[PDB]
RNA sequence: GGUUAUAUGCCGCCCGUCUUGAAACACGGACCAAGGAGUCUAACGUCUAUGCGAGUGUUUGGGUGUAAAACCCAUACGCGU
RNA sequence: GCGGUUCUGACGUGCAAAUCGAUCGUCGAAUUUGGGUAUAGGGGCGAAAGACUAAUCGAACCAUCUAGUAGCUGGUUCCUGCCGAAGUUUCCCUCAGGAUAGCAGAAGCUCGUAUCAGUUUUAUGAGGUAAAGCGAAUGAUUAGAGGUUCCGGGGUCGAAAU
RNA sequence: UUAGUGGGCCAUUUUUGGUAAGCAGAACUGGCGAUGCGGGAUGAACCGAACGUAGAGUUAAGGUGCCGGAAUACACGCUCAU
RNA sequence: AAAACAUAGCAUUGCGAUGGUCAGAAAGUGAUGUUGACGCAAUGUGAUUUCUGCCCAGUGCUCUGAAUGUCAAAGUGAAGAAAUUCAACCAAGCGCGGGUAAACGGCGGGAGUAACUAUGACUCUCUUAAGGUAGCCAAAUGCCUCGUCAUCUAAUUAGUGA
RNA sequence: AAUCAGCGGGGAAAGAAGACCCUGUUGAGCUUGACUCUAGUUUGACAUUGUGAAGAGACAUUUAUAGUU
RNA sequence: UUGAAGACAUUGUCAGGUGGGGAGUUUGGCUGGGGCGGCACAUCUGUUAAACGAUAACGCAGAUGUCCUAAGGGGGGCUCAUGGAGAACAGAAAUCUCCAGUAGAACAAAAGGGUAAAAGCCCCCUUGAUUUUGAUUUUCAGUGUGAAUACAAACCAUGAAAGUGUGGCCUAUCGAUCCUUUAGUCCCUCGGAAUUUGAGGCUAGAGGUGCCAGAAAAGUUACCACAGGGAUAACUGGCUUGUGGCAGUCAAGCGUUCAUAGCGACAUUGCUUUUUGAUUCUUCGAUGUCGGCUCUUCCUAUCAUACCGAAGCAGAAUUCGGUAAGCGUUGGAUUGUUCACCCACUAAUAGGGAACGUGAGCUGGGUUUAGACCGUCGUGAGACAGGUUAGUUUUACCCUACUGA
């Protein structure tokens, strides 16, 4: 799937209330913390004998994640998310389709 | 002999089934076999340096 | 080992005994799902004819 | 007329159990006595009775006593408002 | 003396929780054996059978934790009266089990001939099963008949020829 | 508000798999399970009919040679099987 | 009670004591050891005779082998108010590379080709390391199978030889 | 009626809550390239821990800088 | 005291590696037993399905874990499959033209439905594939998830406009709690008081659980254990009779000639329970599990013997058939064998049943516990309806039956 890195959409920014042109990436996760609370407590919890003491997940399934889209408006500077559904290729501001072509050899 | 006995124990054939030569580093129970062997096999030739 | 998997035997029968009950009417039933705008609107209509009939 | 034993006519498989289905060629039971299995507690739901009622609950404790009883009680605290 | 092959003998509620008879292996050593002594339970000891470790061994015995847990088996003690089921729904490492809804009892409460109803009637909808159809669409299928190839092919003239 | 239950099974009709099955699986109803009683010799489910304790009458389904309560009844035919 | 175990014989492995193998909760602690390679320890095979093929890709074991891959804690540097963050450095091990089968083990398939046909010494091929050598065989190892031939018998799923 | 010696057809005779098989969110003996650890062992750091040298390398193609490993 | 050794080593603490030697644990489910296989485990289309809805089986034929900045949204113009007749090279098939053409095309992907100045084809403009939360339908407990429907409040796109548009013409295309992470508010909290970092909250997403309402998980056991199961396999018995076995009917042919002496194709009706399947009703607090030996009795579908009919019956030998189960039906080599096979005798060497008769009647060769060897398989423990060798066969004195007393 293609998908424009721009696109003219509602920003929810209180100077907004409008559509207004937004820049279009991918959102990437994000560093974990060493101090998210979670990450304390599990460190705590590793620490002395008896082994792993969470779950470790195995059982992978799927094979694709949701892509999701961090609009950014241009005006604002206020951001947005958007979930695409599932897809194997993705691409930002790819070559568009031409119709009516032959197909080489 | 059994399993239960020594590491080359057991089998619907006498057999050993795993390599035969046992690392420096194995503990005890496991040092059975030739320990930390260079080689192996019928050595043709002298030994002396 | 295999069972029974599915019937509806003796269904009816239970669904009888107390009985198919009708669902039960009101004058007045409830506004819920009503558009909106005319939900709006004839609150303030109904505001009106008691200031009125006062 | 009752009771009881017997006779006669007709009828009447061995109980208990699990099970769709037991008289079963399913299981327990030779016999008899005595023992032998839904209890108490903490905290709770619905319902009911009783007291008092925007309150209610004396019993931690104190007072008293014919002494583990009965009788009396301040401040809190609990739940409710 | 030590052993324990065969009879698959006796016996098999025994003489005996391993015996008895005959037959048999070995009989000067890797021999047999008394006493002393060492090795102790995930331990010992093993010319190795998971053998032996006090009739206990693929982990002894004793006490305790311990009334260990059991979706599994068995049992569960007086009488009469009234009402009276389910084996189905959904979810669960669910399929010999639960939760859930249903069916059932009890307690009633608000009223008092309604609102009702495993029923008919009248009116008015919906339905694509039974039947039917295939000289109607799709698909299958038997037979001739007529017609046509600016072309399929066998027969034979035919320079070649729509 | 709370119990039990959450193995079902059978018959008629509709019905799938299977050569078929007292086989496996569905549909609607009635049953058995939970239920005795009269009948089908016998039998969970078929037919009749559902059950307080008694008396009398009448019947259901099934019967009336004898076993066995009830016509070796009446009537028209058919049938003789080493 | 045996064809199993042991066995002599054979072969391999480790170790020169600051040691190998093994013990202990620990120890100014132990076994081997009153020992010292013709020894102690760990394995395999199983008298004599005769022989003991090929494969080091895998798993293992092993190496004064390359290094700049991976790479802990402490330490170091930078940023920061500091907690901290980031970086560089970075032991052994792993990875990379060599050795080793009396280490665990492995030892396939197709096509063509000789002057009767047949067969294929010979040749070409595919294949994950290599492609079963010497021998031996319907063997206590062969499904098909009571294999085929011979012998043994009147007759043999038996026996023996091939 | 009451019975004696025999006998092994039957009592699906007796002996043991089937060892086979399945089920159980019941085990145990054993194995491994299962998950999770662990004695031991090995490697580094700090401590035990004091006192001296000398070279050879690294840090802001050769070759000079000052400090620090 | 004397040698060695020396700030190394040793010892202590922490760190990385190694570590079935050892410890603990796990090693789904459904299932015509279980296992192997498959997925009927989350789903979608058509049919089964019995014309509302619901509806099973490891029923039938198929599909899903994607794909798309257009293949989404709006508007415009146009018309498809196919066939016919024409046009240099050009032919069955190139490109152009006319006529016919109810969709026989296309619409991402299964199948069904839907669609013609369109929902198809081409072109133009775009981001309604957006924001805020509620209601509703399916599945349903009337929970969740998914998917979908109709509005509201905004802001937009398109179009002259009415309108249409909250992703894909409709029916599938997917994911809790905890944790992490992002967006939003730049808001609440850090509880002696402040500031700034950090951490924690609130609202909306993503990272994934396919066993799809969502454990973190490998084997073996013939050394085996326990709780249970006839809810479930391995005998008999029962239902069934495909398969096996036996018998009919028809008569095209065969039989020198001649359908039927004897046979008999294509078809087709049955019987039997001496085959083997199918099933899972009985038995898992146990019905002793192959074969032989012994012994009795029964069936007849008759091998022999008696008496007969028929013949392609001259005789002799034989063949087909009837009444017949009265009477017999064997000795051996090999194999545990059942079965088979051969030698031989014979009047004849028929077939079967009785819990696949018969183990408190035997035996124990086979199978089928524990020992052991081999081969193949397996890294290994170990497996083998493969071969091989060794492996405790218990009790009657009761009742009946029977034999005698
Ligand atoms: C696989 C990873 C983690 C997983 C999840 O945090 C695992 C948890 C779930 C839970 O509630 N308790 C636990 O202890 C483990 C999740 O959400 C995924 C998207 C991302
Ligand atoms: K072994
Ligand atoms: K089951
Ligand atoms: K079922
Ligand atoms: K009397
Ligand atoms: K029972
Ligand atoms: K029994
Ligand atoms: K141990
Ligand atoms: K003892
Ligand atoms: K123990
Ligand atoms: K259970
Ligand atoms: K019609
Ligand atoms: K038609
Ligand atoms: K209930
Ligand atoms: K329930
Ligand atoms: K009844
Ligand atoms: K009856
Ligand atoms: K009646
Ligand atoms: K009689
Ligand atoms: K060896
Ligand atoms: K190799
Ligand atoms: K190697
Ligand atoms: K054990
Ligand atoms: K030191
Ligand atoms: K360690
Ligand atoms: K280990
Ligand atoms: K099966
Ligand atoms: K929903
Ligand atoms: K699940
Ligand atoms: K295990
Ligand atoms: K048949
Ligand atoms: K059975
Ligand atoms: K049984
Ligand atoms: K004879
Ligand atoms: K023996
Ligand atoms: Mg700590
Ligand atoms: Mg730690
Ligand atoms: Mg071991
Ligand atoms: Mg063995
Ligand atoms: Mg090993
Ligand atoms: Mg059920
Ligand atoms: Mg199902
Ligand atoms: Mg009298
Ligand atoms: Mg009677
Ligand atoms: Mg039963
Ligand atoms: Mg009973
Ligand atoms: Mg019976
Ligand atoms: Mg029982
Ligand atoms: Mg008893
Ligand atoms: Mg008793
Ligand atoms: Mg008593
Ligand atoms: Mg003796
Ligand atoms: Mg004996
Ligand atoms: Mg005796
Ligand atoms: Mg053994
Ligand atoms: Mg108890
Ligand atoms: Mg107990
Ligand atoms: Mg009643
Ligand atoms: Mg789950
Ligand atoms: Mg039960
Ligand atoms: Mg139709
Ligand atoms: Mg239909
Ligand atoms: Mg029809
Ligand atoms: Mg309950
Ligand atoms: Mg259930
Ligand atoms: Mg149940
Ligand atoms: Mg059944
Ligand atoms: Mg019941
Ligand atoms: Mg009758
Ligand atoms: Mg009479
Ligand atoms: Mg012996
Ligand atoms: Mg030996
Ligand atoms: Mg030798
Ligand atoms: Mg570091
Ligand atoms: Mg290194
Ligand atoms: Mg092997
Ligand atoms: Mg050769
Ligand atoms: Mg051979
Ligand atoms: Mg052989
Ligand atoms: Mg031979
Ligand atoms: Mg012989
Ligand atoms: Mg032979
Ligand atoms: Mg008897
Ligand atoms: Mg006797
Ligand atoms: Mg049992
Ligand atoms: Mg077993
Ligand atoms: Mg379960
Ligand atoms: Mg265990
Ligand atoms: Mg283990
Ligand atoms: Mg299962
Ligand atoms: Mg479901
Ligand atoms: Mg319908
Ligand atoms: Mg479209
Ligand atoms: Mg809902
Ligand atoms: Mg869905
Ligand atoms: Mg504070
Ligand atoms: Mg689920
Ligand atoms: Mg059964
Ligand atoms: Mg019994
Ligand atoms: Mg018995
Ligand atoms: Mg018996
Ligand atoms: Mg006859
Ligand atoms: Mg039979
Ligand atoms: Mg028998
Ligand atoms: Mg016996
Ligand atoms: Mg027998
Ligand atoms: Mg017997
Ligand atoms: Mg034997
Ligand atoms: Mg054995
Ligand atoms: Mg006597
Ligand atoms: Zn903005």
């Amino acid at each position: 799937v293609n998908v424009p890195k721009t696109r003219k959409t509602y920003c929810k920014g209180k100077t907004c209330r409008k559509h207004t042109q937004h820049k279009v990436t991918q959102y990437k996760a994000g560093k974990a913390s060493l101090f998210a609370q979670g990450k304390r407590r599990y460190d705590r919890k590793q620490s002395g004998f008896g082994g792993q003491t969470k779950p470790v997940f195995h059982k992978k399934a799927k094979t694709t994640k949701k892509v999701v889209l961090r609009l950014e408006c241009v005006k604002c500077k206020t951001r947005a998310q958007l979930t695409l559904k599932r897809c194997k290729h993705f691409e930002l501001g790819g070559e568009k389709k031409q119709k009516g072509q032959a197909l080489q050899f | 002999m059994n399993p239960v006995d020594h590491p080359h124990g057991g089998g619907n054939h006498q057999h050993i089934g795993k390599a035969s030569t046992i690392s420096r580093g194995a503990v005890s129970g496991q040092k059975a076999g030739l320990i930390a062997a260079r080689r192996t096999g019928l050595l043709r030739g002298s030994q002396k340096t | 080992a295999k069972s029974k998997n599915h019937t509806a035997h003796n269904q009816t029968r239970k669904a009888h005994r107390n009985g198919i009950k009708k669902p039960k009417t009101y004058k007045y039933p409830s506004l819920k799902g009503v558009d909106p705008k005319f939900r709006r609107n004839h609150k303030h209509a109904l505001h009106g004819t008691a200031k009125a009939l006062a």
